[PDB]
RNA sequence: UCACAAGGCUAAAACCUUAUGAAACUCCGAAGGGGCACGCGUUUAGUCCGGGAGUGAGGCU
RNA sequence: UCCCAAAAUGUAACGGAGGCGCCCAAAGGUCACCUCAAGACGGUUGGAAAUCGUCUGUAGAGCGCAAAGGUAGAAGGUGGCUUGACUGCGAGACUGACACGUCGAGCAGGGAGGAAACUCGGGCUUAGUGAACCGGUGGUACCGUGUGGAAGGGCCAUCG
């Protein structure tokens, strides 16, 4: 039900591990990847898609992830570690990542 | 196959009948779940030889096979073992099973004037699970042993039960009188 | 005439003594390696700073000072932090 | 009297009893003053008593019940080997706590029917009549 | 431990090496019948994958 | 959780009103008790290293 | 293990109950995924209990065995790959008269699962144990008596 999200919501040991967390919400055909020092209760990368995407569906995966890693990039956040919810990575969250992987 | 569009003979069927806001909100019919429950009794390795054949030839989908929840009653129980078999059926091979039914089973059916039309699931969903297998279009004498039956319940998303009643029957289903 | 009993004694047993509660207190400082409290579960939940080993003991990673939380009652934890 | 299944043993202590000190079931009721124990048969006598002097039948509540197991050892040995067998069962009766309430008869019939009852146990006691009102 | 008992026999692991080393465990022999394939580390080299000796 | 006083009600088990007992029950839960700190205010002891021991049957409110 | 034990650890009794001398090659490491006991209605064998279905459903279950503490964001239930049930160590503490015993970050060599951050030097934990001595065995080349060899002995391992 919920439990896969809170599951690895917590094994993001929440800011004891030191560094970023990465969310994401490949639920929807509107997705949101974030990044959060979760300690401090604050957001400080953003690359949302309903500002206008591209066009593509799954396809805009990698290119939010592209946008969002160049954000980080741009504010000096230079390490992740990678949040989900109740999502598989392998599809469309893994493009995501793979374009983040090496995209800021 | 077509029966889909008859559930669309039926969407508006009752919006017209009823007084509905909308046409997702007339009961759909999620999935029609087949258990042969043999068990209790019956451990022999035929019997599931037997019961899958059986399943997977009717419904042509795999059945998966039921244990013993812990349950070890005074009688012959114990933990690990085959008590039921289940072979969910939803959407298409749904619609195309119970086609097989209303089509090819109904009728078939020795001695029949319907079935029990008293209040189901008082959700407003159903059962109805019957004796005899030698009323089939897929089960035979000439391919089987001795004798079965079938225990099936179908889920419909009605409020209450006589929108279940309403749904099932004019869908082509026969209540007795 | 007098008396020849007989009966014995089932019992008479125990096991030598497991000391438990918690060791190190609310407010003391710490220092690395030092152990906090020992428990038979989750009595005391690792808090921010503190490890738990196999027993559930409660051990310090780094020194610094002991810091308790109960959750409104049943969930609690400690955590460490230093002195700055 | 006796109760069903349960621990086995016991120990005991003292100090004022906690409830339930109010006229329930009925009209007249019979109050103890002393920290006591009290047995099955020091019970089922004032059973006997005050069911003797009603006659047919009046309604009889028995506010108290014995579940302590009381022991002693086989007489004669010195102590060791054991705890003693269970002799018999104890209801630990603290005082203000009301032992009796009947109805179904008058004030003379609570009066006498009591009087005889209380004859019967290691107390003083005082019989009285409802407004313990806390909860009926 | 305790001799006369045949389940769970205490039986090492001689590495395929030939370091000249082994392991020291035990199968229920409710199970294995055969022998047992485990990959420990090795001292004189590193990983070797044993056979449990007799 | 085991116990158990009356009554409801059904086919009794549950469950409702009324009701109570518990070392191995606990929604709750003091007074005290202990660790650490401070000494904000008094007083004297403490701790380590080395020599010599004795005691290891206790008794009463 | 649980009361007794007087809200800190501790504490006797021929006081009050009960359990261990194993088990696990997966029941461990990792990775991923699933949620429980029951009651009501309704359903082929059945029909108190089996199997399926729905509404209820924070624990009224489950944890290999004893109970207490613990646990649903899993320790519970299911699969993938697996040999961290690993040598060389040990910051710092729990505990004990001693001897023991208990927990442990982190470092190295070298691995395992994840895509990763990671996690692992056995299992939810607390029982599943026997000090020396003498001897068996697999390494090891420290000792070996005028000398170089071998007996024998030492060290690591380990078995009774
Ligand atoms: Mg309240
Ligand atoms: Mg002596
Ligand atoms: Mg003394
Ligand atoms: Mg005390
Ligand atoms: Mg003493
Ligand atoms: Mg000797
Ligand atoms: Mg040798
Ligand atoms: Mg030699």
């Amino acid at each position: 039900r919920r439990k896969l999200r809170t599951r690895r919501k917590v094994r993001t040991t929440t800011a004891a591990s030191g560094k970023l967390r990465l969310s994401v919400y490949r639920s929807s055909k509107h997705i949101y990847a974030q990044i959060i020092d979760d300690s401090r209760g604050q957001t400080l990368a953003a690359a949302s898609s309903a500002a206008l995407k591209s066009g593509n569906k799954t396809d805009t995966a990698a290119a939010v992830g592209k946008a969002l890693a160049a954000a980080a990039a741009e504010k000096g956040i230079k390490q992740v570690v990678f949040d989900r919810g109740s999502y598989k990575y392998h599809g469309r969250v893994k493009a995501l990542a793979d374009a983040a992987r090496e995209g800021g | 196959q077509l029966k889909t569009k008859y559930n669309d003979q039926v969407r508006p069927a009752l919006m017209q009948q009823f007084g509905y806001s909308s046409v997702m909100a007339v009961p759909r019919i999620e999935k029609i779940v087949v258990n042969e429950g043999l068990g209790s009794s019956k451990e022999d390795s035929k019997a599931i030889d037997k019961a899958a054949k059986e399943l997977a030839l009717i419904t042509l989908q795999k059945p998966i096979i039921t244990k013993a929840k812990k349950s070890i009653s005074n009688f012959k129980l114990r933990q690990g073992m085959p008590v039921g078999i289940k072979v969910t059926l939803r959407g298409e091979r749904m619609y195309v099973f119970l086609e097989k039914l209303i089509n090819i089973g109904l009728p078939r059916i020795r001695d029949f004037r319907g079935i029990n039309p008293n209040a189901f699931d008082g959700r407003g969903n159903y059962n109805l699970g019957i004796k005899e297998q030698l009323i089939f279009p897929e089960i035979t004498y000439d391919m089987v042993d001795k004798t079965r039956g079938m225990d099936i319940t179908i889920v419909t998303t009605a409020k209450t039960d006589e929108e279940a009643r309403a749904l099932l029957q004019s869908m082509g289903l026969p209540f007795r009188k | 005439a007098h008396k020849k009993g007989v009966g014995s004694s089932k019992n008479g047993r125990d096991s030598n003594p497991k000391y438990l509660g918690v060791k190190k207190f609310g407010g003391e400082v710490v220092k690395a390696g030092n152990i906090l409290v020992r428990q038979r579960g989750t009595k005391f939940k690792a808090g921010q700073g503190v490890g738990m080993g196999r027993d559930h003991t409660l051990f310090a990673l780094s020194d610094g000072k002991v810091v308790f939380i109960n959750k409104g009652k049943g969930a609690r934890f400690i955590s460490i932090e230093a002195a700055q | 009297k006796r109760t069903k299944f349960r621990k086995q043993f016991r120990g005991r202590m003292t100090g004022d009893a906690k409830g339930g000190d109010y006229v329930a079931f009925g009209d007249y009721g019979l109050i103890a003053m002393e920290p006591a124990w009290i047995k099955s048969n020091q019970i089922e006598a004032c059973r006997i008593v005050m069911s003797r002097h009603f006659r047919r039948g009046g309604k009889i509540y028995i506010r108290i019940f014995p579940d302590k197991p009381v022991t002693k050892k086989p007489a004669e040995t010195r102590m060791g080997k054991g705890k003693g067998a269970v002799e018999y069962w104890v209801s630990v009766v603290k005082p203000g706590r009301v032992m009796f309430e009947v109805a179904g008869v008058t004030e003379e019939q609570a009066k006498e029917a009591f009087r005889l009852a209380g004859h019967k146990l290691p107390i003083q006691t005082k019989m009285v009549k409802r407004e313990v009102y806390d909860e009926a | 431990a305790a001799a006369g008992a045949a389940p769970r026999i205490i039986v090492k692991m001689e590495s395929s090496a030939g370091t000249g080393f082994y392991y020291t465990t035990t199968k229920n022999r409710r199970n294995t019948q055969a022998k047992l394939e485990l990959k420990k580390y090795d001292p004189v080299a590193a990983h070797v994958v044993f056979a449990a000796a007799a």
